[PDB]
């Protein structure tokens, strides 16, 4: 993710010729990655328990409010920021990535 | 008791003891033949069967003796399940436990060679109180019992009932060579 | 032309025996396979994808000999890949390309040749992540680029055909616990087929991410090789071992000959190896070690007899003149 | 009582009883039990499975026990076959002193100031019933006491009249006198 | 004509002492793969695979022997090849044609007895694959060289300089390779596979015996070691050697030409002392040799420590006629008995 931060964003890039690793001793091209668009997409799992966890907070005791208990799509569909920090996601990431579809 | 534990190598995995040797097939009855140990032994029989219907299950009997009900649920899943079931004594095997002992597959009931083994008729499988009524049946059941007993340790030793009947009446202690020539074990382990 | 179904199982029943099941199943995908890269791929018509195979079998079943067999029939090239040879950590791509290197090369690294040609992948089940992922995103449509011949060179393996397979050994179990009542039990269950009737449950179960088991959509069942199969293994096959030592005696003037007790025997010595026909070749060797190291030395010699004595015993055989 | 956590560095942590059991270290501490017998028994073949080569080392220190679950120790003390080497700590009673006779000869251990008390048998269990019955386990008691007497003398390179004489009463010896004997090879110090 | 597999071992008994199994295999394979290149009668459908021989064993067993006499015996074109030399084609060192180079030298270039020769490859446990690496490029002296070993062990064309200073073309379809090495971990790869040994009164209970070890490998063994299978599979015949006993270690040590006992002689000879040693002595030495288990090399290394206060002291006796070594001399820090 903190590799990510960089090159997601624009930066000047030091790529290898098609033909090895990224090393010291080793031939590179720049490139700058300013304007090129970057699509993440992945299948959160455990991303609906938190978007549930947080928006069905509650409480308990005989003196606390209970609050109502919408599956995976319904709950995906109001995802925000905090429950993809709580899942494992910096924020510098997801700043970067501001459309969430 | 503080029941050690051991590390087997595979990664490793941390077992007590008893589970260690599980895991090799050895059975442990030890002390005296409760509902709860005898369920055990099943228990561990029972799993010992899934885990290789093929391969023998060692059967460690260290035990004065206990509940004849007890002993029977140890005695029916030997007997039921497929692997072979190997008994040895170590110590004592007394009363149920020696019933047991000669209860192992013929030709692998082990006995150590210090080891004590005792054969005799069952005492109360229960009391005998109320009415007359009520001690005729329990008698009964005894007797059953009674016979039920010295009839399958003849099968188990190859010999007649009426010797076993004659053998069983008052305590009957063997040494390891005595109990191989009367026919409760097999073999006697040196080294 | 292009050998249908059925003339792929005739000649694939030459080098291989049994497995009849699997056989179908193999030469209705690479018919389907092999008819698909001759639909007109432009325009608007339909863009056909593959159907790879997941060959479940137990070892020396002969998983990579049908394979091989399927290859050398339809003129492809082939290349067996090993799934125990691609290791977690390091460059997973790097190294699970380089068989696309391998296949170039059996090919004269002629691209034209190498993407509609097959790949058996070994110990499918020994990977049960990376790995995984790396054979998924190759089995589905990449461009790939190796090094040249002697610039590089650009593959793209969407008309590669994939045959997955290995011995899933406790994938038997994992359908037990579904389909019957109980393991454990005194009455219950205690111990091919179920392996016939496996459902991708049982594979995500055993460990194979879903996304594999998606494009690997026909499962074919191998049956071990019983006492009888290992015996017409020896002679019946194309290359069958006893063909081969018959010549290797034949080129001289000494006719080789077994006896049936003995073929039954060193089969019966195989298959308690657990490996199928894969140790008949040393068992063989070993037995006519006896005399290929004597027939230089003999004079006068016209056959030899292999007795089942000589494979169960150790007995020279019979050397008439 | 709580016994200590240990960290062994390879980490993994123990008990420090399993800690020793891993250098091949069996603690036989207090009356002798079928309980405590068999964890004895089950710490001496784990360990012949481990190494059958290497030493086992059985640290005795106890006042005696049930002479069955004493043989369940001395029998699979004989049978296994790595050498069980024994040390008599604070004391080495009754089956105790049996089972430190017991170890391999030459490995046979005692600390300065060790006590070892060999005697005959007392009661195997209760004698009542009938005449017929107490009849029964006393003879049942003498052919233990001739037994233990007997392995006592083979173990003290003595003869059975001597240890016949010696263990009619309580016969308590220091570690000297017990080297003397024969129950114990040699006198540890440092 | 050709030499047969009875005549084969015959000779090679003249310079390998022990290893008769590994003779036998050598012998037999290397007839058949020349009987079958003279009766090409098997272009029939039986594909007899090209025999080639994996020579597996401990150090100072006799690999580089058995090469070396196979090679000046059977009268062929033959190269020993080193793994530990081979490089990948694009970087510093020798590439695998250069032993279809050397094998073109050592039949004046007459590509027709090259194609028909043999190559002995050592060290080729060397090669094996590893992890993505620490020193990190290109793992260019392991895989790449097992594949470029490997599109040569199998039937190929290899392109190469001429006789002189217009590149040859050898094709090694006809070529027999003869791989060795002492693969150090691979007791352990079969000691995993096997070696589960047990618990309990009725369970048998258990230095690695490497020997019968070596004599159960399998080829998953090999592949674990780090091998390729498409190489171990062109590798069907494996040669095992056995930890060199204490009548073979004797034999080595007084029979050959240059055995070490002779060369002290001669290296006492430079003087004029006679060095002479005792059946006990002989016994001893090859006993604490295997102990050090590193085959016949532990002898020089025993020969040498105990003749050491010997050798100090020759120039400055005069006098010395003989020496003795006993058997109390090798077991013993004893001195040699010296002869006035
Ligand atoms: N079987 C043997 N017969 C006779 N001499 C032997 C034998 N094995 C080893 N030697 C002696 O050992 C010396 C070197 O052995 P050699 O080089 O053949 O071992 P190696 O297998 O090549 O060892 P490594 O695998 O470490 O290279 C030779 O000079 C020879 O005298
Ligand atoms: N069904 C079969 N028919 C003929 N030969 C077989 C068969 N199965 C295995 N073999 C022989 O076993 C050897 C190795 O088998 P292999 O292809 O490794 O099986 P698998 O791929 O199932 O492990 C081959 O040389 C082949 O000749
Ligand atoms: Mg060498």
């Amino acid at each position: 993710q903190q590799a990510l931060l960089k090159l997601i964003e624009g930066t000047v890039a030091s790529v290898p010729p098609q033909g090895g690793r990224k090393h010291p001793n080793q031939e590179f091209i720049n490139v700058d990655t300013t304007n090129i668009l970057f699509i993440c997409g992945g299948a959160f799992a455990g991303l609906e328990k938190v978007i549930r966890q947080r928006t069905e907070k509650g409480g308990i005791g005989f003196g606390a409010s209970v609050h109502s208990k919408a599956d995976i799509t319904k709950l995906f569909g109001i995802v925000e920021p905090e429950d993809l920090i709580k899942f494992g996601l910096i924020p510098e990431l997801i700043g970067r990535l501001p459309v969430i579809a | 008791y503080l029941v050690p534990t051991v590390i087997e190598q595979s990664g490793e995995r941390a077992f007590d003891i008893y589970s260690r040797l599980l895991k090799e097939r050895i059975v442990f009855l030890v002390g005296p033949v409760t509902d709860e140990s005898a369920n055990l032994v099943v228990a561990q029989l029972l799993f010992l069967e899934s885990e290789n219907p093929d391969k023998d299950i060692f059967f460690y009997i260290n035990s004065p003796g206990g509940s004849v009900t007890a002993g029977m649920s140890i005695y029916d899943t030997m007997n039921f399940i497929k692997p072979d079931v190997s008994t040895l004594c170590l110590g004592q095997a007394a009363s149920m436990g020696a019933f047991l002992l000669s209860a192992g597959e013929k030709g692998k009931r082990f006995a150590l060679p210090n080891s004590r083994i005792m054969i005799h008729q069952p005492l109360i499988s229960g009391g005998l109180g109320g009415q007359a009524s009520d001690i005729e049946i329990h008698a009964r059941e005894l007797l059953k019992i009674k016979e039920k007993l010295n009839r399958l340790m003849a099968k188990h030793c190859d010999r007649d009932l009426a010797d076993l009947e004659r053998d069983t009446d008052r305590d009957n202690f063997m040494s390891a060579e005595e109990a191989k020539e009367y026919g409760l074990i097999d073999q006697i382990l040196e080294n | 032309k292009l050998p249908t179904p059925a003339e792929i199982v005739a000649n694939l029943n030459d080098h291989v025996i049994g497995q009849e099941q699997a056989k179908k199943a193999l030469a209705v995908s690479v018919y389907n396979h092999y008819k698909r890269l001759r639909h007109p791929k432009a325009g608007a018509n339909v863009e056909l994808s593959k159907s790879n195979i997941l060959l479940i079998g137990p070892t020396g079943s002969g998983k990579t000999l049908l394979a091989q067999s399927l290859a050398r029939k339809l003129d492809v090239p082939f290349v067996m890949a090993d799934a125990t040879t691609l290791t977690e950590a390091g460059y997973v791509g790097e190294d699970v390309e380089q068989i696309i290197t391998k296949l170039l090369g059996k090919c004269d690294f002629d691209v034209e040749k190498a993407q509609r040609g097959i790949v058996y992948i070994d110990q499918i089940d020994k990977i049960s992540e990376g790995v995984q992922q790396a054979l998924l995103k190759l089995i589905e449509g990449t461009v790939a680029s190796v090094p040249p011949q002697g610039e590089f060179i650009n593959v793209d393996t969407t008309n590669i055909l994939f045959i997955c397979g290995g011995a899933f050994a406790g994938l038997e179990k994992v359908i037990r616990q579904r389909t019957e009542k109980g393991g454990i039990g005194f009455g219950a269950s205690v111990h091919t087929k179920l392996f016939g009737i496996v459902e991708p449950e049982d594979l995500i179960k055993f460990g194979l991410i879903p996304e594999l088991i998606g494009r690997l959509p026909v499962i074919a069942t191998l049956e071990i090789l019983d006492e009888d199969a290992l015996i017409n293994i020896l002679t019946e096959p194309k290359n069958a071992l006893v063909k081969q030592y018959q010549a290797l005696f034949g080129m001289e003037n000494v006719e080789l000959e077994f006896e049936e007790g003995a073929l039954r025997s060193i089969a019966r010595q195989a298959m308690e190896r657990k490996t199928g026909a894969r140790g008949l070749r040393s068992i063989v060797e070993r037995c006519l070690l006896d005399t290929m190291y004597r027939l230089p030395d003999l004079k006068g010699l016209k056959k030899v007899v292999v007795g089942k004595a000589v494979i169960e015993e150790g007995r020279e055989p019979e050397l008439v003149f």
